[PDB]
This record gives C-alpha cells, structure tokens and sequence, in this order.
C-alpha cells in the first residue's frame, strides 16, 4: 500500500505523545539538528548509524528503523520504476 | 489522524518489529497484555491484538473493547 | 552478529562463480552501467532499492532479499566501528 | 572456499530470505528436498530446513552418507 516514512513513526508514534523538540531529540542522539529533522519531515532516510542512536535512545531494536527504511525505499521503487524495470531487466535464472 | 492512515503504520511497524521492545515503546501503541496476546492502540475504539513470536508477530486480529 | 556479509559477496560467491557471468554481463541483463556491478561485486559499495529490483527480477529472488543482507551488513559495520562509542553517548529518553 | 566462511554467508542468507525462491535461485546453493529442504555448504555438509512464512525454522546440519 502506501509508502511509510520512518520519520512518519518517529514523528507520529514518538514525538507527538513525547513532546520533545527535533534539537532535543538531537542532543539525545548526539546529531546535528537538521539530520533529526531531514528525517522528521520525511526528506532523508535512517543510516545504519542513526538506527544504532535511535535504538539505544528510544529502547527500540536498530533493525527496527532500518526495516522501515528498506520497506519504504521498496515501495517507493516499485510504484516509479516498477514498470520501467519489470519490462527491461533480462532474465539469467530460471 | 485518518484511521486507515494510523492501521497502515500499526501494520508498518508491527511488520518491522524484530523485538517486543519495537512495539511496547512507542508510546503512541499504548501496548497492553511476554508469550501472552498483546494488543497496540490504532484509537480509542480499536486495537490490534496478536501473539509475539522469535519470528514476529503472529495472529493479528482486530478487537473493540467492548 | 558475526562478520559482516555484504550482499557483494553472495552475488559473487553464490551466483557469479557457478553461473560464469563477466560484470559486464550482468550489468547488460539489469540494465545498468558496469562499474555500478564491480562496486557490488567488489563490495565497494551498497546495493539501492532500485538495484534490489533489477536483481531480483534477473536473478528470481525477492528484493527484499538483497535489502535484508545490505541491512545486516550496515548494522554489523556500524556496530562494530562506531558501537562502543555510541552506546557510551547517547542519551535514553525512553524507558 | 573456507568452510566457516561458507557457512556464516549460508546462514545469512537464510535470514535474509523471504521467498524460497531466494534459497533455491543461487546455483551455489544447490537446493534439495512446506517439506524440509537443504542447501549445500560444500561436498560433505548441507543445512536442512523447514520453510515457513516467517522464514526458515528448524535448521540443522546433515552430512548424508
């Protein structure tokens, strides 16, 4: 269905019952403001490195994060180039 | 806001969670009861009961209390 | 975690070696520039959600298959060069 | 070539796996049989296993002789 961010999850299931601003966040994680927010506002991903932070900050597993970033990097694929590459990649195993 | 919108981010994360711990602590699942049914907030009316396994979640229902 | 496996080392290992296909080759059948399968295959560099659907569509995997081995291989490097020093810094909001 | 080698990359391979298209396409593998399957590590060694939806379970080494 729909590509989901996982800055939809840090913003929606964390943030928003937390409170925290995005540099209180970035303290926390030890990362520049704007890295927090690029992710926030869904216009960067989560490297393995901040999956690592966010784990260790937000007692959650780091695979966690990465899972959603590969989930959403997937579909985002899929529905723009999907097509493209479904009608043009040869086949070299049955 | 939207209720469809909220289920297909609980599916999101529930498909994602490696550990119990991806899903007790978001604070926004409210997780309620570690082998016994679990059950995450999607709003007021509905949750998302299922049953925690090494391998993920694993029977996924829906339940209004009551 | 044990070593880090990147996704390089299975497309050469396990399909390059018993198959017999160049770089080139490979790179002709998903449609891509060469050097893009040598940075694979010589794990200089990791494989894109876009790169997982050319595979997958070659080679009859999913896609999330190659993303899943590019994941582990990120979280094990990760862990192993920057672990003990984020563990050390970051600060625990959650309980 | 190293037999750990081998076996720590068919190990990941299992946990990355999400189809069982992903064990039986790597000619490496040489995939042999919802029944338990295997895949070869080398000559001697080969990983059985039961696939499942939520991946592979219940693996373990057979050295068929």
């Amino acid at each position: 269905m729909r590509p989901i961010h996982p800055g939809e999850i840090l913003r929606e299931e964390f943030q928003k019952e937390m409170g925290f601003s995005a540099a209180a966040l970035a303290r926390a994680l030890g990362v520049a403001t704007p890295t927090v927010n690029n992710i926030l506002r869904e216009r960067g991903g989560v490297s393995a490195d901040m999956a690592l932070r966010l784990s260790i900050c937000l007692d959650t597993t780091p695979e966690f994060w990465l899972n959603l970033q590969t989930a959403f990097d997937l579909r985002t694929a899929e529905q723009q180039h999907g097509d493209e590459i479904i009608g043009s990649v040869q086949r070299l195993v049955a | 806001s939207d209720i469809k919108s909220v289920a297909e981010r609980k599916l999101a994360m529930l498909d994602a969670a490696t550990e119990l711990r991806d899903l007790r602590s978001p604070p926004g699942n409210r997780l309620e009861s570690r082998a016994d049914q679990h059950s995450i907030r999607v709003n007021d009316q509905w949750r998302l009961c299922f049953t925690w396994t090494e391998h993920g979640p694993v029977n996924v229902e829906i339940v209004d209390y009551h």
